[PDB]
RNA sequence: AAAAACCGUAAAUCCUAUCUUUUAAAGGAAGGAGAAGUCGUAACAAGGUUUCCGUAGGUGAACCUGCGGAAGGAUCAU
RNA sequence: CUUUUGAUGUUAGGGUAUUGGCCUAACAUGGCUAUGACGGGUAACGGGGAAUUAGAGUUCGAUUCCGGAGAGGGAGCCUGAGAAAUAGCUACCACAUCUAAGGAAGGCAGCAGGCGCGUAAAUUACCCAAUUCUAAAGAAGAGAGGUAGUGACAAGAAAUAACAAUGCAAGGUUUGUAUUGGAAUGGUGGGAAUUUAAAACCUUCCCAGAGUAACAAUUGGAGGGCAAGUCUGGUGCCAGCAGCCGCGGUAAUUCCAGCUCCAAUAGCGUAUAUUAAAAUUGUUGCAGUUAAAACGCUCGUAGUUGAAU
């Protein structure tokens, strides 16, 4: 008999947007950067 | 597929403490009463 | 009723999906052969497992048995034509021992990168997709094309490619610059 | 359940008395069945 | 050719019986789960009467007692 | 168990296209069964095959082909070489159409399509051009069949960029990395060749036609199993998450969000079923003193196994 608080945290969580960011690069190119980023700079 | 009869809060087990929001469903295929959990934060309000 | 032509899968999922060293090896191969997906390496090792299973089954058979002295040279000549084994190779142990990079070396993109044409393996991939290279009298836009032991001598640019002597350059830029030149003159 | 009844390693009701109580209940049930039929 | 009769093939309906499946029910009697409920202290230490088995009787309940067993005993032992 | 009601057999006949208890008359008392008869269940059409497999196995097979059966449920019958036929007939049962009320007419488990049922499944399309069948056999038909439509059932290939110069980082003037700036190419639109029964698709050619290449990739996670956050807000045993272990009572690495990261990727989750995992059904290959499990004990038939020569 206490169903009145269903989703209270979802309802009262402050809302923030997703901002603008940059288009995420996909496909073979996506594998390119996560392959080449693990040896050159590190050492 | 079934028809919602009403909504009920079910106690969690003893180590936990929560009121899981479930619904009582009358199955149209047979006519059996079952209890189905409603996932999501405020999804019980989403069902009449 | 149902169609009578068959179809089969070419890849097998690895199982144990989160082995760190397996993921690292897959990423190394993906990056250093410039291929878009690990589904592709799964296909390559699926093929490799097929050849390996055939080879080990043949090795179980005793020498000079008919099945072996037919299928063994069938498989051996197929591997030689694919270029997977050299002339110093003569037995089935070597086809057992051939490996994933040795299989991957025969892709079109790797071969064209090795021969020149494209300065990066990804450039070669995009160029093949851009249909600018020719295996000889026949153009291919499939990077996974496996070059045989004779076609590498005549992979080169397609005759329809702008780099192969076709339409020189950007027609929009050329027309715009010629309009500016004729207006100034 | 089988041959491993009793075996009080878990601090349960004594198997002998549990059996006796079950037998008393069974006697009552059999008497009720005989009365009905 | 209508029509009729008699063997036969025999649908279908009804009665009866049996079986199978599902199902209502006053009342009775279990099991499981829940909550800080009530009463006691049965077991685990020699658990304060060693424990347990089979059987029988008794008691508010755990349980108690008799007979015969076992050590899984608290004894590998003049 | 079967056996009056044919059960098993003999004899004679009838009947059939033919053999036969298939049926009839007489006679005899046989026939099957713990090596499971007779029954019951099957969410059981069988097989070729399918999934999973190291080897054994386990599960599935309505569904391309073959065989069987059925045309709402039964039964009966005509023609015919061939049917107990069903887009043939006759009757009954259940449905159900028209009727002027007297009477007629029906069978989509064929192709589309509709209702219903459901978790669950497409167009009331085009054509006999191919395959092949029927005929009085070139020339006609064929919802057989083919073609297209719907179609993220599955399966295969494969875009979402690539490249040159500085600034920065790393290294003795080599790699990665924000700016510019020109090439390349599909997606797309149009015309055409072609294809096609016609059309569409593919392919090919010609015009335009990518900079935030807005022509903008998602799904699910980030405590462990298990790859990836003791980052920032909100909530505060509530809401919720969580397959399992667990998290949540003011510092929440687990909820609700943002950022970042991880995984797979035009695919990714969820549910149920099944296989491996399972040497947790064990023939290979389990276990039985105490974890579950040696019958209280002996005899004993079937079964299994049996010295040497």
């Amino acid at each position: 008999g206490s169903l009145a608080r269903a989703g209270k945290v979802k309802n009262q969580t402050p809302k923030v947007p997703k901002l603008d960011k940059k288009k995420r690069l996909t496909g073979r190119a996506k594998k390119r950067q996560l392959y080449n980023r693990r040896f050159s700079d590190n050492g | 597929k079934g028809i919602v009869v009403e909504k009920v809060a079910i106690e969690a087990k003893q180590p936990n403490s929560a009121y899981r929001k479930c619904v009582r469903v009358q199955l149209i295929k047979n006519g059996k009463k079952i209890t189905a959990f409603v996932p999501g934060d405020g999804c019980l309000n989403f069902i009449d | 009723p149902k169609s009578y032509r068959n179809y089969s899968k070419t890849a097998r999922n690895p199982k144990r999906p989160f082995e760190k060293e397996r993921l690292d090896q897959e990423l190394k191969l993906i990056g250093e052969y410039g291929l878009k997906n690990k589904r592709e390496i799964w296909r390559v090792q699926y093929l490799l497992a097929k050849i390996r299973s055939a080879a080990r089954y043949l090795l179980t058979l005793d020498e000079k048995s008919s099945k072996r002295i037919f299928q063994g040279e069938a498989l051996l000549r197929r591997m030689v034509r694919q270029g997977l084994l050299g002339e110093n190779e003569e037995k089935l142990d070597y086809v057992l021992g051939l490996t994933l990079p040795k299989l991957l070396e025969r892709r079109l993109q790797t071969k064209v990168f090795k021969l020149g044409l494209a300065k990066s393996v990804h450039h070669a991939r995009v160029l093949i997709r851009q249909r600018h290279i020719r295996v000889g009298k026949q153009m291919v836009d499939i990077p996974s094309f496996l070059v045989r032991v004779d076609s590498e001598k005549h992979i080169d640019f397609a005759t329809t490619s702008p780099f192969g002597g076709a339409r020189p350059g950007r027609v929009k830029r050329k027309s715009l610059k010629k309009q500016k030149e004729k207006t100034e003159a | 359940h089988g041959a491993s009844r009793y075996k009080k390693s878990r601090a349960k009701m004594r198997w002998k008395w549990k059996k006796k109580r079950t037998r008393r209940l069974q006697k009552k049930r059999r008497k009720m069945r005989q009365r009905s039929r």
